RNA sequence: GUCAAGUAAUGAAGCGCACAUGGUGGAUGCCUUGGCAGUCAGAGGCGAUGAAAGACGUGACAGCCUGCGAUAAGCUUCGGGGAGGCGGCAAUAUCCUGUGAUCCGGAGAUUUCUGAAUGGGGAAACCCACUUACCAUAAGGUAGGUAUCUUG
RNA sequence: UGAAAUAGAACCUGAAACCGUGUGCGUACAAGCAGUAGGAGCCUCAAUUUAUUGGGGUGACUGCGUACCUUUUGUAUAAU
RNA sequence: CCACUGUCGUUGAAAAGCCAGGGGAUGACUUGUGGAUAGGGGUGAAAGGCUAAUCAAACUCGGUGAUAGCUGGUUCUCCC
RNA sequence: GGCUCAAACUAGGAGCCGAAGCUGCGGAUUUGAAACUUGUUUUCAAGUGGUAGGGGAGCGUUGUGUAAGCCUGUGAAGGUGUGUCGUAAGGCAUGCUGGAGGUAUCACAAGAGCGAAUGCUGACGUGAGUAACGAUAAUGCGAGUGAAAAGCUCGCACGCCGGAAGAUCAAGGGUUCCAGUCCAACGUUAAUCGGGGCUGGGUGAGUCGACCCCUAAGGCGAGGCCGAAAGGCGUAGUCG
């Protein structure tokens, strides 16, 4: 009972090379180098899922930190002043507020500003 | 001596690319009205309405 | 609308070829021939001939008029490798490829 | 419209990725004329009446393979069979065939040379012989005999 | 002619490496395992009462990121 | 016939050569043909030299899939 | 980079940033505890980094039964894309190519899965259109032929060997010898040319050599001697 291994590792090869496509040179041609990107691409996706969520939180603080100089305070005494106002909005959405609407933002501040 | 790392196929057309092949310049003489290369004679013999045989 | 004719065989490599098959592709059937005619490489006698069966096909099977007609697409394609032995110094051997190559011209209007 | 400042877009000698369409190459799938391992039976030898293995020839047709052996893809005889056939690459031509061909089975005849080779020798397919009988008259042909050992 | 001729005799199918041609986008002020997480622009299909979404192609720019195997106390290792 | 020096060559024209020089060149000389010595054996004006580009024990086949506490490799997936 | 009542140091104070840690939301899974109770359902508690290694649960491929079944020229296998499903191996469907086979479900057996072993076979890359085209004795021109002439034929001129690079043999090879015809492969380039392909022809002996007669070295060798067998030696003789 022989079994020939053309069928099966012609459909795994296809599987590597199908996901390393438009990869660079050899890694999408071959099939010894498109493995190795295929799988270094996942652990970078997995590292980068981990790294997304700081990413954005930085930019929505930084974003924050934006809109409250321009509205006459930094960043650490707005969420201060949120935290003492027991307001809960998220950094993301302030951040949205402060890009997407500077009057509701600069009412945020003042509310703030009164509770410091 | 030798490579340390195969060649890539971009960086071997990269040096191809100079490469080209020259173009002839063509002219018609009046007399026979025959195309043929600048400053040479023509197929038939005749040059600047000259018989060279 | 394109007429083919293919030159299957050509000794000599693709790689010499396709520097006489550039300067012509794109060109009038005129122009093309002039340029071929006065090549000074050995794939310029390969690429003319098949040019000239190429517009001998189009004015006779098909009934264009070749005044009007264009290299419309040419490209040479590596053909079989004829295997040799080259002997080397010291009893060593090498192998050598002697390639051929098919040219492929299409012309139209 | 001029000047000054600032700032876009556009380039492709070549290259990259994707797709479309090709060349090369011969994987894969399917297939087999070929192999492998066994069961149940048969048989277990061939050769001086010249073996096994060969060399050279043999056809209408040049080569190889197959068969054959100067009677040379063959001959005679005895049975089967009834319409095609002169083996294959591989066809062509001349032809054969119901007066039974081709083909199959049994028997017989022919069976060059080397090879145990056995008349002597030898670098296998070669050289040289002796002798009996007959034929020929010329410088030969036909049919035989001529190794060694053992036992009588 | 053949059902079929990219079944035309190197002839069933016809993969990959490898090498061409064509179309789309990117690329000549910018430094490194060449990806990944974002992401403008452009091109292309579909919708949608009409530049807004969905699929596909490319990827300006930003962050992170020194292959695989083996053997080792320990490898991007300039160890195999 | 030999091979003392040097350059070149060293993936060579050549798996030991070419060029310029060099030694013997009536002798313990050179060479043609045939034969004899066979592996723990042969031959050796002796270098462990030569014995078919292979010699501190030739080559071929067989024991044989020698043995190797050594090196290398050892192929699909997920859960504890 | 840059920083001097600091962006340095000392002693305090308040904010904020900051990890895959904790919390929030959704999902999977191991064990254990409760009950419709072999996943039949819902919950709760503690867990779920991992090399050597141990334990558990499966995927796919070849073949056998299921199968004289089912699918299949209204298109099997294979090849090439797309969509979709599962924690994964992977499954399903379908466009194109393909042209004659495949196999559901459950069991059963393995030549059952490759990226590495300076692994084996074949094909194809980089180096790269790079080195080189094999004695530096040498070629120039005019005609001929031809698709094409630096190389072929003829002609003129030039150069090299000439104790050979001339001629006759032996050994070895075996048709390479001559003529016609051809340029696919071979000739390190072109080729009309060739020791290349194809088709024909050519080798004439009493005196040349071989065979033949004779023998050297060395073989073999009725009888004979020796030796577990195989065989070794050896006389007459016979070859050489």
């Amino acid at each position: 009972a022989r079994v020939k291994r053309g069928v099966q590792a012609n459909r795994r090869h296809k599987k590597i090379l199908k996901r390393a496509k438009g990869y660079y040179g050899a890694r999408s041609r071959v099939y010894r180098v498109a493995v190795q990107a295929v799988t270094k691409a996942g652990q970078y996706a997995y590292r980068d899922r981990r790294n997304k969520k700081r990413t954005f939180r930085r930019l929505w603080i930084a974003r924050i930190n934006a809109g409250a100089r321009l509205n006459g305070l930094s960043y650490s005494r707005f969420i201060n002043g949120m935290k003492k106002a027991n307001i809960t909005i998220d950094r993301r959405v302030l951040a949205d507020i402060a890009m997407h609407d500077a009057a509701t933002f600069g009412a945020l501040v003042e509310k703030a500003k009164a509770e410091l | 001596a030798v490579q340390k790392s195969r060649k890539s196929r971009s960086r071997r057309d990269m040096r191809r690319s100079h490469h080209h092949m020259t173009v002839a310049e063509l002219s018609v003489d009046a007399t026979t009205g025959e195309k043929h290369r600048r400053h040479h004679m023509t197929k038939d013999g005749f040059y600047r309405g000259r018989q060279l045989f | 609308m394109e007429v083919t004719a293919k030159l299957r065989g050509a000794a000599i490599s693709a790689q010499k070829v396709r520097l006489v098959a550039d300067e012509v592709r794109g060109k009038s059937i005129e122009r093309a021939l002039d340029i071929l005619t006065y090549s000074n490489k050995k794939g310029a006698v390969f690429v003319k001939k098949c040019l000239n069966s190429a517009i001998a096909n189009a004015e006779h099977n098909h009934g264009l008029d070749i005044d009007g007609l264009k290299v419309a697409t040419i490209y040479v394609d590596e053909g079989i490798t004829l295997k040799r032995i080259l002997p080397r110094a010291k009893g060593r051997a090498d192998r050598i490829s002697k390639r051929t190559c098919h040219i492929t011209i299409k012309v139209g209007e």
